C-alpha cells in the first residue's frame, strides 16, 4: 500500500548492505535481474554481486538526498528512483548519483528486476 | 492518492 | 543500443514536444499515469499536463547528459532513466534534472506510466 515506506525501508536496507557488505546483496537479485551500472550492463545475481564486488573503494558511504516512488502498475510492483551522494573511502568531496529499481514482490519481500546506476557529473 | 480500478 | 535506441528515440520525442509546447503532452499520458514532480503527486493526463503547463517558465529546452534503459519486464515496457539540464528563459546558466520513465508500448509509439522528476543541483 505505502509505497513511499516500502521503497524507504528496501532503499535503507539495500544501502545498508551495500556500504557493509556489498558480497552479500545476492539474495536481492534473481536470474532475471539487470544492473545497469553506469557503462556495465550484467544480468543475473551472480554477474550483478560480481561488479558490484569489483569496484576498488575499500570504504563506501551512500547519502540519499531525494527518494520518489510510484507503484509500477496495479499489480504490487514499485518504482523507486534515487538521488545522493556517494563518499568513497577518504575522499572529502562526494559524487553525484542517481538509481532507479524496479521492485517485484517476492511473496512477502522484494527483489530487484531493474537497476540502473550512474554518477552525475558536473 | 494513486489508484487503479 | 537496442532499448537504448528504443527509449532515445521516444524520450526524443517527449522532450521535442515538451519544449515546444508542453500543454499538447496529453496523448503521451493515460488514466492511471503518474507524474511524481518535485514530490508534487499527479494521476492522469489531465491534471499531469496542468502541472507541466503551470511551471514557472516561458521557454524551456532539454540537454540530455546520460539516458540509460532496460527492458521493465519480459512484455515489452521499457524504464529508462534521464540527467540532463534545462534551460529555460534561453539562460545560459543550466538548472539539471534526473527524470525516470516508465513507458508502455501503443503501437509503434509508447505512452508514459510512471514519469518521476527531480531537479539536482550542479
Amino acid at each position: 500500500l505505502d509505497f513511499n515506506t516500502l521503497a524507504q525501508n528496501f532503499t535503507q536496507f539495500y544501502y545498508n548492505q551495500f556500504d557493509t557488505d556489498r558480497s552479500q546483496l545476492g539474495n536481492l537479485y534473481r536470474n532475471e535481474s539487470m544492473l545497469t551500472f553506469e557503462t556495465s550492463q550484467l544480468q543475473g545475481a551472480k554477474d550483478i554481486v560480481e561488479k558490484l564486488v569489483s569496484l576498488p573503494f575499500q570504504k563506501v558511504q551512500h547519502r540519499i538526498t531525494t527518494l520518489d516512488a510510484q507503484p509500477a502498475s496495479p499489480y504490487g510492483d514499485v518504482l523507486v528512483m534515487i538521488t545522493g551522494d556517494l563518499l568513497i573511502d577518504e575522499e572529502q568531496n562526494p559524487q553525484r548519483f542517481s538509481q532507479v529499481f524496479h521492485l517485484i514482490p517476492d511473496g512477502n519481500s522484494y527483489y530487484v528486476f531493474n537497476d540502473i546506476f550512474r554518477l552525475n557529473y558536473s | 492518492g494513486f489508484s487503479f480500478g
